[PDB]
């Protein structure tokens, strides 16, 4: 079922981003009504100014230039009750860099008890221009190979001990 | 089936005072809304019934002209007791006295029939 | 004179005759329920048979001489009973006429005195029980001992609700509590999981959990289950236990304790069930076994035109053809049966009627050889053999059919037996079923005659109460489909719980007949009722039974092969590797890292693998390599993982297979099998017995195929009906009665669905799982109600039309199960023994090393005395010797323990700060007592004192008990964490123990136990690590299923401690109806094939069917399989110590 990982936070420039927000609800079981915003405030500058809205099924977009277009709801689809909420971007830009952050808003029905409740999930993604390898994948295959080549080493190490012994085995005899 | 005990008769003295004693006995725990319990008082077999005192949440007692204050409750229903008290008896208090206790949830309706008659 | 007549008519034929037949006649006017005032008349004259049966028995044999000869014999004073409450009833009599009456069912105890024979089997019953004296001991202990875990560890836990976190006009927990008291009251306040009985039960601990946002978790109100279900109290917790043992619905309790106590706790249940269950259960079955053996050993050792006939008749007989013939026809009844199985509940016109017609042929056929037999051999000659009285029969019955209950037409499948004379097996089989009603004929109907005294018991006690009640029992104010008012209805109760199912039905006797009496009455079907079945099983069971520079290169690569640090190096790899697998699930996704760390791991471990494999060629070269079973299976798995790895280098990966392929790598701790010498032996052993167990599966299926086909004819596309969706509860019928007008309401309705089962007779495979079901009694239950629900083809079932169809079930239980599982288990354990009698009768459950230690332990059962000590020379450090060693001192020790126990008895749930404390008080004397002693004993002693192993263990559990005491209040001063603090007091358990000591007969069981303790951990071994690779192929394959029944949050396949739990709870195939269901549904509305899921790619929540029915049923016979070891293991072992 619905599972919470973290957004990637290094997007290419000129390139489509995707930032995921997902929030899971304590018990799957139960029904409620979600809606969302985001609100983003540029590196190097206080504050957040509101980008987008989400209720209801219709996606509301902010009209200020730096997100506008570019924008698409990659989010649950015709659920209303979204529970994992992404945004997408194409064309990335620098000026699509700082802190993102993700406001959600659930009414959740019960017997005769309703509830409203809100959790905030916070996105920081910055801009680079060449994608970077990540440094786990690098020091894992770098690791990996010295494994490989050890390990033959050693295996090659035993051969030329032990085969030296056994034929001078036969020799003696 | 709610059961009920009463006396079939009920033989007490002018002037003396008059328990009718009746059990009901059903399955679960009474319940205070849903507990209801009736008494009405008939001159004779055939005559029609006349209500006198009734439990709907509380005991109500219907102060008939017939009985003056004399009708009493006196009965702890929690008890699957209902029965009633008639002070100081008169020689027309004789006749078919009738307990009818619905109780939620059982369906059925118990019902006693008491003939009281009084001496001399 | 007159004595003489009287004497003439007490020994006669025709009497007792005559007082039995009235006692049979007696027996159905007691299943009345609601007699007529007619047959009060009838009434008395029982009653006037007896006495005057009665009379003459003390006329003549007491000679006006006190009734000597008379009363003499124990089983009269029954009769004199009878009498007297016959007559006493007339009397003056007691106010419970139902409880008073119910002695009346002695009267079919008569029935016992008057059949001959019966008498001493009732005896031979009564002289096994007293062998099992010891191991009732034992088993009280040994639950009373769970019970104080279980009660410390566990109080109050059950308790836990969601109680929502905002309340209107001030209101608080306390204050809610007194003024409501309803369902619906309580459903607005708590948060109740859609329409269970009881609020949902939440947790503290990050593991347990979980309420939904805006409820909070406080504890309040009654436990689950009417309150029945807690461990509060030492009784409570007691019954609880008893559950486990028995593992009676076991599956819930642990599912409820790990919910509110949280998944760590599992632990306390593996250990419970695992010693327990399954081995409290055994050593039952051992005594008994044990004991039936001496008794029927030692029974059995004290014994020892005209004209034109005849030309035309004696070429008939030429025609039996015996060689040809005869055999020609088994064929043909094969062919028959197979034309049969053939059926569904859709099928064309066309196909239908061709069945009707092959039928015809097959019936023609069979009659003509009948008709063309009896020409040849004469009327005479033809019906002296059995089986052609019995093909006799069959033939007549299809005859009737053309012309004048079409179901005995079913009824023609059984000729399929007839293959029974070729085959070795088949014959075993028919073998078992008539020793029931053969030899052992008088021991099966004590068993008819127990259930039926039960079955009336029952009823008499307990049926107006149901019908009264209803509601405390039933939402709906009608009767529940199990209950005790009718004979058949109370009968049935009794049926199910001869199986292991009591506690779900005593939990409704119990809201309407009260505490003491149901419990009663329960407790003694089960203990009286197993035990003459575990009777009947085990006496049918043992009845039945009895330059050339490559030369050095290759030498090397041996040598290299056979060194221990590699042999060591490569077993470290497959339990690293093994490992990786866990990993891998939903949350995978989250921790990025360990993923990229992971995936490249195993790169190196298919080189690592490829290059030993490499280095096995040429060590042992292609011939030695390919011959060997585990090199092969070695060699499978490289491959698999091999092709993957190239596969996806090259790209063009995730295009079905490969992609499917992917999932075989669960297979990867499968190589770990051969390198551990344990877990290899017991392989072995298995494999020794794969032959024999197939011969008795054969019989099994062809035993089961004809009630699977006779099954089909009679409910195939009948368990079908219109539900609501929103609350699943089946329309009235007096609306909706057919499918076509079923479709009408859905057309002017949104929520009403038209749907089968799931699990069905419609074909014949599927029939054969409903079959599966209903063997292991898990999942039955939803069927029967099906089947006798059931009226027609297109038509809505109303409720319990059928009614008799559940004689159907009763007959499969009682072939298919007691039967077969009477054939399987007595096979398998022979087959074991045959194995163990080619390796000079060596146990072959143990390693070779193994073997050296379990002969070290043999040593310990020796009794040579011990140096007795000498008192030393002081005669202060004397007297105390000399008081110490006195015997007396030591039994008012044991005393002093038992003292002990009942101290931890009182202590329940909410007991109060006054009673807290004087229990605090009464412990810490017991500890000074009980350090006090080990002084002494010290003192005295000496060095000596150290000498006994016993004397170390009572030292040792001093040292705990003061440390327990101490932590437990350093704890309380340093605070923080309440549940350590439970864990720590654990350590007073300890003192109880010591009793073993003191009781000879418990500790010779215990022994035993012990002795099997290395045979246990090597099947242990091999079991865990079949979990472990159905644990991964459950993980990947059922995760995402959607969460139905037995699937929910907690106990489902999403991650690998989840998967663990699960497979230890289906392992003794419990529940295991649950979990498959989820699995078997497919495509709409059933499931949505492709759902987003978000946070991962897969889409869809759909089990597959096939692949989900071969991996629950195979686990389910794997598991059975080595289970039946741990029976074989413990009875070989307890016959050891016993025989000592
Ligand atoms: C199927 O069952 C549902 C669930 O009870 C029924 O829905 C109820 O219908 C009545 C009157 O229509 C409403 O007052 C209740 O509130 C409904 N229950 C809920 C909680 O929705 C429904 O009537 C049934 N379907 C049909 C066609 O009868
Ligand atoms: C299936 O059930 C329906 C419903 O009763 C039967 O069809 C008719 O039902 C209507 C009510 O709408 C009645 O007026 C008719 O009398 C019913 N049929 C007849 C011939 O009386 C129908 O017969 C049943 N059997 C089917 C359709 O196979
Ligand atoms: N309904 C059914 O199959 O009846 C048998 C019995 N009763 C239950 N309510 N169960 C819950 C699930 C289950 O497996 O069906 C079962 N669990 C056990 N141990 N036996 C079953
Ligand atoms: C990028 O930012 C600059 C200044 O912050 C702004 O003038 C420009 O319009 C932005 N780019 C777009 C596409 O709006
Ligand atoms: C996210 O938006 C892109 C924009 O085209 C869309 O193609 C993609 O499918 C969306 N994510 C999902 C639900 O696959
Ligand atoms: C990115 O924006 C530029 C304008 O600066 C536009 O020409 C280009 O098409 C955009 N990229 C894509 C993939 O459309
Ligand atoms: C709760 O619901 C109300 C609707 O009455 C809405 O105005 C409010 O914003 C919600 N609360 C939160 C925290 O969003
Ligand atoms: C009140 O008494 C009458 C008798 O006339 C009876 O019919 C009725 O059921 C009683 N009311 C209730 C609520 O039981
Ligand atoms: C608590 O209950 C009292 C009733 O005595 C009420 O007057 C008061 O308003 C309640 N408190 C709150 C915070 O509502
Ligand atoms: C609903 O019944 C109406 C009759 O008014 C019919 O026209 C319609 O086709 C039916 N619905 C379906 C899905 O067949």
């Amino acid at each position: 079922g619905c599972v919470e990982v973290d957004s990637e936070t290094e997007a290419v420039y000129g390139m489509t981003f995707k930032i995921l927000c997902i929030s899971c609800k304590r018990r799957s079981e139960t029904n409620a009504e979600t809606f969302t915003e985001w609100t983003f405030r540029q590196k190097g500058t206080e504050e957040f100014v509101k980008i987008l809205r989400y209720e209801n099924e219709v996606l509301q977009l902010e009209e200020d230039e730096r997100f506008e277009g570019r924008v698409v709801w990659n989010g649950s689809r015709g659920t209303k009750d979204l529970q994992d909420l992404s945004i997408f971007i194409t064309n990335v830009t620098y000026n699509h860099s700082g802190d993102y952050e993700c406001h959600v808003y659930r009414l959740l029905f019960f017997e005769n008890y309703e509830h409203n409740t809100s959790v905030v999930k916070k996105i920081h993604i910055e801009v680079v221009d060449k994608a970077n390898r990540d440094m786990a994948s690098i020091v894992s295959e770098i690791m990996m190979y010295v494994l490989i080549v050890v390990l033959t080493i050693w295996l090659v190490a035993e051969m030329i001990y032990c085969y030296k012994k056994i034929a001078a085995a036969t020799e003696t005899a | 089936s709610m059961e009920v005990t009463v006396p079939a008769t009920l033989n007490v003295l002018n002037g003396s005072d008059a328990r009718l004693p009746c059990t009901f006995n059903s399955c679960y725990t009474v319940n205070h809304k849903q507990f209801s319990l009736n008494w009405t008082y008939q001159e004779c077999n055939n005559c029609s019934e006349e209500m006198f005192l009734q439990f709907r949440m509380k005991i109500i007692n219907l102060k008939l002209e017939r009985f003056q204050d004399r009708v009493e409750f006196s009965g702890n229903p929690s008890k699957y007791d209902v029965s009633v008290m008639l002070r100081n008896v008169q020689p027309e208090d004789e006749g078919i006295y009738n307990c009818y206790i619905m109780n939620p949830p059982d369906r059925h309706r118990g019902h006693g029939k008491i003939h009281l008659q009084v001496l001399m | 004179p007159l004595r003489r007549i009287s004497i003439k008519i007490l020994v006669h034929s025709l009497f007792s005759m005559l007082i039995m037949c009235t006692i049979l006649t007696n027996c159905i006017f007691m299943t009345m329920n609601n007699p007529p005032d007619w047959t009060k008349n009838v009434e008395y004259t029982f009653t006037g048979i007896y006495t005057f049966e009665s009379l003459v028995k003390i006329l003549a044999r007491g000679f006006c001489v006190g009734e000597f000869t008379f009363l003499r014999d124990p089983w009269n004073w029954l009769d004199f009973v009878v009498i007297v409450f016959a007559y006493l009833t007339e009397f003056v009599n007691l106010g419970n006429v139902s409880a008073l009456r119910t002695f009346r069912v002695l009267r079919a105890l008569k029935t016992i005195s008057v059949i001959p024979g019966l008498k001493t089997i009732v005896g031979a019953l009564i002289q096994s029980v007293k062998k099992l004296s010891d191991v009732m001991i034992l088993t009280v202990f040994c639950l009373s001992v769970f019970a104080l875990i279980g009660l410390q560890l566990f109080m109050g836990n059950l308790k836990h609700k969601c109680f929502r976190n905002s309340l209107e006009n001030n209101e608080t927990l306390e204050s809610i509590m007194n003024t409501l008291e309803s369902e619906e009251d309580f459903r607005k306040y708590f948060y109740y999981l859609e329409g269970s009985k009881d609020a949902l039960l939440c947790g503290f601990s990050t593991d347990s959990g979980q309420c939904p946002e805006g409820y909070t978790c406080v504890k309040i109100g009654r436990n689950p289950d009417y309150g029945y279900t807690s461990f509060d109290t030492f009784s409570w917790a007691f019954l609880a236990l008893f559950r486990l043992m028995t593992q009676d619905y076991w599956e819930n309790l642990y599912q409820q304790t790990l919910r509110a106590a949280g998944k760590t706790y599992m632990i306390f249940f593996v250990v419970v069930i695992f010693l327990g269950s399954f081995y409290l259960i055994n050593l039952i079955l051992a005594v008994v076994a044990m004991a039936y053996k001496e008794q029927n050993q030692a029974n059995i050792e004290e014994a020892k035109c005209s004209p034109y006939w005849i030309k035309f008749k004696k070429c008939i007989y030429f025609i039996v053809m015996d060689p040809f013939v005869d055999l020609a026809i088994t064929i043909c009844i094969v062919l028959n049966t197979l034309f049969m199985a053939m059926e569904h509940h859709p099928m064309t016109e066309e196909f239908k009627n061709v069945l009707a017609i092959g039928n015809l042929v097959f019936t023609g056929i069979f009659a003509a050889e009948m008709v063309l037999k009896l020409i040849a051999m004469d009327p005479y000659e033809y019906f002296q053999v059995g089986w052609n009285i019995f093909d006799s029969l069959i033939v007549t019955l299809s005859l009737v059919e053309l012309f004048l209950l079409s179901v005995l037409r079913s009824f023609r499948l059984l000729r399929v037996f007839k293959l029974a004379k070729s085959w070795p097996t088949l014959n075993m089989l028919i073998k078992i079923i008539g020793n029931s009603v053969g030899a052992l004929g008088n021991l099966t109907l004590v068993l008819a005659i127990i259930v039926f005294i039960f079955a009336v018991v029952g009823m008499q006690l307990f049926g107006k109460s149901y019908k009264e009640c209803v509601c405390k029992i039933n939402d709906d104010c009608t009767l529940p489909r199990w209950h005790m008012n009718d004979f058949f209805h109370s009968f049935l109760i009794v049926f199910r719980v001869l199986c292991g199912e009591w506690i779900e039905t005593m939990w409704d006797c119990m809201e309407v007949a009260g505490q003491a009496m149901c419990l009663i009455v329960y407790m003694m079907v089960m203990v009286i009722g197993n035990l003459v079945v575990l009777n009947l099983f085990l006496a049918l069971l043992l009845s039945s039974f009895s330059g050339k520079i490559w030369w050095n290169i290759r030498k090397t690569c041996y040598k290299i092969v056979e060194h221990s640090w590699f042999e060591s190096f490569i077993v470290l790899m497959i339990l690293l590797s093994s490992g990786a697998l866990a990993f891998e699930d939903i949350y995978i996704e989250r921790k990025k890292t360990i993923k990229i760390i992971l995936e490249y791991a195993d790169k190196i471990f298919t080189y690592i693998f490829i290059l030993e494999m490499l280095l096995k060629w040429i060590a042992y070269g292609y011939k030695t390599y390919f011959t060997n079973a585990w090199c092969w299976l070695d060699f499978l798995i490289v491959d698999v993982s091999l092709v993957t790895l190239v596969a996806n280098t090259l790209g063009y990966s995730d295009l079905g297979p490969i992609k499917s392929l992917r999932t075989l790598r669960a297979l990867r701790p499968l190589r770990a099998l051969s390198r551990f010498e344990g877990m290899r032996v017991v392989v072995n052993a298995l494999i020794g017995a794969i032959p024999s167990i197939m011969n008795v599966l054969l019989v099994c299926l062809i035993f089961w195929l004809i009630f699977s086909i006779m099954g089909v004819n009679l409910f195939a596309g009948k368990f079908y009906e219109c539900i609501n969706t929103t609350d699943g509860s089946r329309f009235p019928a007096s609306q909706v009665p057919n499918r076509s007008e079923c479709f009408a309401l859905m057309n002017v309705s949104q929520n009403v669905r038209w749907k089968n089962l799931k699990v069905n007779f419609d074909n014949v495979g599927l029939g054969y799982l409903s079959l599966l079901q209903v063997a292991t009694f898990k999942g039955w239950t939803i069927i029967m109600y099906a089947a006798v629900d059931s009226v027609n083809v297109d038509k809505q079932p109303k409720y319990e039309y059928s009614l008799y169809m559940y004689i159907y079930f009763v007959v499969f239980i009682i072939f298919g199960s007691f039967f077969t599982l009477n054939l399987f288990i007595g096979v398998i354990i022979d087959n074991f023994n045959q194995q163990k009698k080619k390796l000079g009768g060596q146990d072959i459950f143990m390693t070779e090393e193994q073997k050296k230690y379990y002969n070290a332990m043999k040593k310990l059962g020796s009794k040579k005395p011990q140096k007795p000590i000498p008192r030393p020379g002081n005669k202060i450090q004397g007297c105390i010797f000399d008081l110490v060693t006195n015997q007396a001192f030591d039994i008012s020790i044991m005393v002093l323990i038992c003292l002990n126990m009942v101290t931890m008895m009182v202590e329940k749930e909410g007991q109060s700060q006054h009673m807290t404390e004087v229990l605090y008080w009464i412990n810490v004397v017991f500890i000074i007592l009980f350090t006090g002693e080990c002084v002494l004993k010290l003192i005295s002693l000496r060095h000596y004192y150290f000498t006994v192993g016993w004397n170390i263990f009572d030292f040792v559990v001093v040292i705990i008990s003061i440390v327990g005491m101490f932590l437990a209040d350093l704890i309380e001063t340093y605070f923080v964490s309440p549940t350590l603090f439970r864990v720590i007091r654990l350590a007073r358990i300890g003192r109880i123990l010591r009793l073993v000591k003191g009781a000879k007969g418990i500790r010779t069981l215990l022994f035993a136990l012990m002795m099997s303790l290395p045979a246990l951990f090597n099947i242990g071994l091999l079991l865990f690590l079949v979990m472990f690779i159905y644990a991964i192929f459950g993980m990947s394959n059922f995760a995402y299923v959607k969460k139905e029944d037995g699937i929910n949050d907690m106990f489902n396949f999403e991650t690998f401690g989840n998967s663990m739990i699960c497979l230890f709870q289906i392992t003794t195939s419990a529940g295991w109806d649950g979990l498959l269901a989820p699995i078997l549904n497919s495509k709409p509305p059933d499931c949505d094939p492709k759902k987003v899921h978000p946070g991962s790619s897969v889409e869809g929540d759909c089990g597959n069917p096939s692949v989900g029915i071969f991996y629950f049923v195979s686990y389910i016979i794997i598991s059975f399989l080595v289970v039946v070891n741990m029976y074989i293991a413990v009875i070989l072992e307890n016959f050891s110590v016993a025989t000592e």
